[PDB]
RNA sequence: AUGUAUUAAGGAGAGUAUAACUUAAUUUAUGUUUAUGAUAGAGGUUAUCAACA
RNA sequence: UCUUACUAUAGUCAGGACUAUAAAGGUCCGAACGGGUUAUCGUUGCAAAGAUAUCCGAAGAACUAUGGUAAGCGAGUGAA
RNA sequence: GACAUGAGUAACAAAAAAGAGUUUAAGGUACCUAAAAGGUAUCUUAGAGUCUCGCCUAAAGCUUAUGGCUACGUCAAGUAACGGCCUCUAAGUUUAUAAUCUGAAGAUUAUGACGAUGAGAAAACUUUGGUACCAACAUUUAAAAGUGAAAAUUGUGCAGGAAGGAUAAACCGUACCUAGAAUCUGAAACAA
């Protein structure tokens, strides 16, 4: 039992912090490990937290704070405030570590990627249409995407005009007792 | 302006002789028979022929 | 007419003049805080 | 992106943040296959050594969950955030 | 956890040593909280003076 | 300034000697020439026990239904100091 | 509103109707219809008859 | 006035094929120079030890490379070796927490300092011809011409992969007037022995193939003292 | 089924709404 | 100490008075957002009747 | 708005199961009455299907 | 945080010329910079004081920067 | 408060300036084809780039401040190649202490504390008062030569030119914008 560094004297038996291990950047070497730590965390803590809990030796630590956009308390209403910032730490591991590559879009069926992508597009088009209204504009009728209801009325039009089907008065417009 | 322009006089200025004139100088295209403008090239054949001479030659 | 009197203004002179410590540590500044605190203000200073 | 990969030690300390070594996150259908939280009545029969070792099993379990949440969003893996909240 | 492990009783009360290290108590409750109701005899003695 | 001036000033907004900490704690003292000496009596360490062979997990099977202790006839059931001292005698008399 | 819907069968927290018993519809177009309760949403106090 | 070359097949003087465009190998495009046909070129007019070792530093995040004869870099290197690749892409200074040694080249000749000053010359001219006249990456490979001026400048900053392929070329006799040849002219020629020290074992695989006169060693002298451990593929 | 109450649920409930629509199509044939 | 108990009782009351002011405000925001989301279903029924 | 009763230091910041409020942010127990109440099942997150003290 | 005066710590004034000085001048020509002489434009203006040309000072009673002090019964500051 | 009139009018004119190709994503049309699809061409929205031409250029360029309703993966023991924090103090401040004056509030002097726009060891490894002083101006000086600083040397003029202390690596800043082309102040995307 001999740590590579000098250990402190204040013992923490029940730490409540949550450490997140984030994927590195594309061009970063394989000896850098980035983590999300509490704002009160310091370099000395991560070095001691990564060795006593995970048995990971680090030769150096880097830390930087990421701010958060100022916001209103309730969406677009309320006073103007600023959330608590985020602290990220990069450890220079003594042993390299390489992450796995994300699965292919077609191999994400365990996460229900098919349904998730459909929902994402819907929300992607909702925030894009709301941005067109925030500029003081609207989508002209000619650019609206034709829905399934408009694709069905164009096939009926070709069937009536051609002569395949014969038009007849509606029978479900209203349920009258007269039936005339 | 001294007085507000009435509905009668403002309608006189807006529509009396300022109606949109209907274009009547149209004729069909000889290569496809689409409605093109007189003395002008067919836009559907221009782009297609312009793209057809770029592939083969 | 109005003038551009905030051109070149720094945020260190905003804390020294209308900051919070400039009011709790002065007899006349406790009134402002108490006045603004009675009205219900959130931004008591700066 | 076409370099020979390095050999990462099998027993690396940083492998404890991952649920699956191929996909950092766990499938939502297998992420909910868990029990319930310990009741205070059941913990009164555990010594300090058992409650001190169990606390750190929960800490490392939350660090493992926070790691799968951050990856799922960035990698656009899919759903699973609603199941990690109940497990956490 | 298996049923055999959750049912095992391992806690043995003590009287001359605390149940856990005395330092753990500071993590369980805030020593300087204004909501602290369990004080030491020395503190109350100083408060009465 | 119009509105940003009315927000709370942060360290990412000014640089003229405005230092505000994040409550990390004092890990030492400041020197007279601009350096820092780390006092390792204030540095904190995390005590993580050996988890090899530990069988307890953070979940309990739902087949076992949740039940609460009764302590019938005692107001301070779980916090009764009499049932903790009397229980201590039979189980652990020495310590 | 949740109390009004349950008024005839107790209170929202003391419910005297359970999924599995046959009920009769007394409102709407499909009046006097008889089916078996499949689901029982206790949040909006709505019942599903398949 | 400048003249950019075209990505057309050409012959190489090196013993290996540096790129797929290379048609021939080990071709004499000019008679041996004065020092080429010399068994022991020496540090005639340079300080003692100069040219025996050549260091290469790189930005661990953006990939910018710098060559230096001394064990440390200064501000002169950043100005005289980094061309403008866009706004907010040329650092105003050297940050100690971003720049690390990429590799270190050591020649067998303990006093042939003139052989190193030549390798350092071809490496700096190849790096200049990689940021300029990058006709082989415009429509193939990275496809820099299919990228925006912002993204194109970020890919030009990443000279770390190119620099490693420049070492295998220069150390294999690439360039005209390379002093890492040795012509006997009794006329048989060979390559001089060299050693490459790598901070990362995986960084030497950017070159498709290395010559037979280079030996690869892990770790650079002076790195361990800084508590920086080298990266080993085998582990 | 709203557009924002569709991703806040588990896959167990999201798949229970697909069985509803699946068995709803077998009755239309 | 009898004087140390008044300190705790007052602190408990202050924090309990602050949670009621915040809770009351939150209940109205949700109730307003729920009634506006339900109003989308009422408008549909009124449109189909006309 | 007035009257009656009780009471006698007030706010903010950030965070959190977005009815639940303070990093334990839905703690743990007692007693009584439970449809003749109060005013012989299902359900531990598909939760909080119980109120008063 | 404008502006006036004072105050502390700092910074700036291409080049050339004359003069007793290598450096001693509220000296000279003229950029930066600082002024705002005349004219036209503009007048719901680009601007609730701007544009163009022209003109004045430009080693001094000069100009600029970050702080500080003195103001509202009595009047602070004021080459007025 | 809503809605008219002027009026579909003025305006979108810093005397830099544009022209012709190419291309990506999504969507809208027409045809091909009716097995859905896909293909060809075109338009719309949001982009990107190539060749030619011109404008700014002691800028309308680059690097950075003040500042910021632009945006949050911005990474340092120190020097080369960094600031703050920290130590020292100026002009001043003080609901700190003592003494004193004073209708109360307060004021005064001393001390303390605080207070940069200044001063702070070493490193391409490192941890007395002209025996003077570092205001202005001039002169000289890192030896191949020239030039620009730094620091120092010597001298000149009167307007006579600070204070104090010394002497194994925490915490905070680090993104973008610099005003002729999308970010600062001018109510704003303002010819300032
Ligand atoms: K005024
Ligand atoms: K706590
Ligand atoms: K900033
Ligand atoms: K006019
Ligand atoms: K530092
Ligand atoms: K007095
Ligand atoms: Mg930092
Ligand atoms: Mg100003
Ligand atoms: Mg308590
Ligand atoms: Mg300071
Ligand atoms: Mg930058
Ligand atoms: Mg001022
Ligand atoms: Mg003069
Ligand atoms: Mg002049
Ligand atoms: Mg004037
Ligand atoms: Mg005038
Ligand atoms: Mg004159
Ligand atoms: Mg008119
Ligand atoms: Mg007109
Ligand atoms: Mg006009
Ligand atoms: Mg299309
Ligand atoms: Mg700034
Ligand atoms: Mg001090
Ligand atoms: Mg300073
Ligand atoms: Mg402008
Ligand atoms: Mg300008
Ligand atoms: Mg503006
Ligand atoms: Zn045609």
């Amino acid at each position: 039992r001999n740590a590579p560094f000098r250990v402190g004297k204040k013992q923490i038996f029940l730490p409540n912090h949550v450490i997140t291990f984030v994927r590195p950047l594309p061009k970063q070497p394989p000896n850098l490990a980035t983590f999300i730590v509490p704002l009160e965390f310091n370099k000395l803590d991560l070095r001691d937290y990564l060795y006593h809990v995970y048995n990971v030796e680090v030769t150096g630590v880097r830390s930087f704070v990421n701010q958060r956009m100022h916001e209103q308390r309730h969406g677009d209403v309320g006073n103007w405030r600023r959330p608590k910032s985020q602290k990220m730490m990069i450890a220079e591991l003594a042993k390299p570590f390489v992450w796995p590559k994300p699965p292919a879009e077609d191999a994400r069926e365990a996460f229900d990627y098919a349904m998730w992508k459909k929902q994402k597009t819907a929300q992607e088009q909702d925030t894009k249409f709301q941005g067109i209204r925030a500029q003081g504009e609207v989508v002209p009728p000619s650019q609206f995407e034709v829905t399934k209801d408009r694709k069905a009325i164009k096939a009926r039009q070709s069937k009536f005009l051609s002569g395949e089907e014969t038009w007849a008065p509606g029978k479900v417009n209203a349920f009258l007792n007269s039936k005339i | 302006p001294k007085k507000k322009t009435s509905h009668m006089k403002k309608r006189h200025r807006q529509m009396a002789g300022k109606a949109l004139k209907d274009v009547t100088h149209l004729n069909r295209c000889p290569a496809c028979g689409n409605l093109k403008r007189m003395h002008h090239l067919c836009s559907t054949c221009l782009g297609k022929l312009k793209g057809f001479m770029d592939r083969n030659g | 007419g109005p003038r551009p009197t905030m051109s070149g203004a720094t945020r260190l002179v905003q804390k020294r003049r209308h900051g919070f410590l400039s009011r709790v540590k002065t007899k006349n500044g406790q009134k402002t805080l108490k006045r603004r605190l009675a009205k219900g203000r959130l931004r008591l200073s700066a | 992106e076409e370099l020979p990969p390095i050999q990462v030690d099998e027993n690396h300390g940083l492998w404890d943040f991952f649920y699956d070594r191929e996909t950092v996150a766990m499938a939502p259908l297998e992420h909910t296959k868990h029990g319930r939280a310990w009741t205070v009545s059941e913990l009164r029969k555990k010594s300090w050594d058992d409650l001190h070792r169990l606390w750190w099993v929960c800490v490392k379990e939350r660090n493992r969950i926070a790691t799968a949440n951050w990856e799922r969003t960035k990698s656009e893996l899919g759903f699973g955030l609603a199941e990690a909240n109940e497990r956490d | 956890t298996l049923r055999i492990d959750v049912d095992e009783k391992t806690f043995v009360p003590t009287l001359f040593r605390p149940p856990a290290p005395q330092q753990v108590l500071d993590e369980l409750r805030n020593k300087y909280s204004i909501f602290r109701t369990r004080h030491t005899p020395e503190y109350i003695a100083k408060k009465e003076q | 300034g119009l509105k940003y001036r009315k927000l709370r000033l942060t360290t990412k907004d000014v640089n003229k000697g405005f230092y505000k900490g994040n409550r990390t704690g004092s890990m030492g003292t400041h020197t007279s020439y601009g350096t820092y000496k780390i006092d390792y009596t204030k540095v904190r360490t995390y005590v993580c026990p050996d988890l090899t062979g530990f069988k307890l997990t953070p979940f309990v099977s739902k087949t076992i239904r949740p039940v609460h202790d009764q302590f019938p006839g005692d107001k301070l059931g779980p916090k009764n100091p009499a049932t903790y001292l009397a229980r201590w005698k039979s189980e652990n008399g020495l310590d | 509103e949740r109390k009004a819907r349950v008024a005839w069968c107790g209170s929202p927290k003391f419910l005297c109707i359970a999924p599995g018993d046959r009920v009769v519809v007394i409102e709407g177009h499909h009046k006097d219809l008889i089916g078996t309760i499949e689901k029982l949403n206790t949040r909006n106090m709505t019942v599903e008859i398949q | 006035s400048t003249h950019p070359t075209t990505a057309i097949p050409k012959p190489t003087t090196a013993v290996l094929k540096t790129s797929p465009l290379a048609e021939e190998t080990a071709v004499e495009l000019k008679s041996p120079s004065r020092l080429q046909l010399k068994s022991e070129p020496g540090n005639k007019g340079n300080p003692k030890g100069h040219g025996d070792r050549i260091w290469a530093f790189h930005h661990i995040e953006q990939g910018q490379v710098i060559y230096s004869t001394k064990p440390v870099i200064s501000h002169q290197h950043l100005i005289r070796q980094q061309p403008f690749t866009g706004k907010n892409l040329v650092p105003r200074k050297i940050r100690k927490d971003y720049w690390r040694p990429l590799a270190m080249i050591e020649l067998a000749g303990k006093d042939q300092g003139a052989v190193g000053r030549s390798v350092y010359q071809k490496l700096r001219e190849f790096k200049k011809r990689h940021e300029l006249d990058w006709a082989n990456e415009a429509e193939e490979g990275r496809k820099l011409m299919h990228k925006s001026k912002r993204e194109r400048g970020q890919e030009l900053n990443d000279q770390k992969p190119n620099s490693v392929a420049d070492m295998a070329a220069v150390l294999a006799g690439a360039g005209k007037g390379n002093l890492m040849w040795q012509v006997s002219r009794l006329v048989k020629r060979q390559l001089r022995r060299a050693t490459v020290y790598w901070t990362n074992e995986q960084d030497k695989f950017h070159a498709r193939e290395w010559s037979d006169n280079v030996s690869h060693e892990v770790g650079i002298p002076g790195e361990a003292e800084k508590k920086r451990m080298p990266i080993r593929m085998s582990s | 089924w709203s557009l924002f109450g569709w991703g806040k649920q588990k896959v167990e409930e999201r798949n229970k709404v697909k069985e509803e629509l699946k068995q709803s199509e077998l009755a239309r044939t | 100490m009898d004087k140390l108990l008044r300190r705790v009782r007052m602190a408990e009351g202050m924090v309990a008075r602050r949670a009621q002011r915040k809770n009351a405000l939150l209940k109205r925001i949700t109730e307003r957002k729920q009634n506006k989301k339900n109003g989308e279903a009422f408008t549909e029924a009124i449109q189909q009747r006309k």
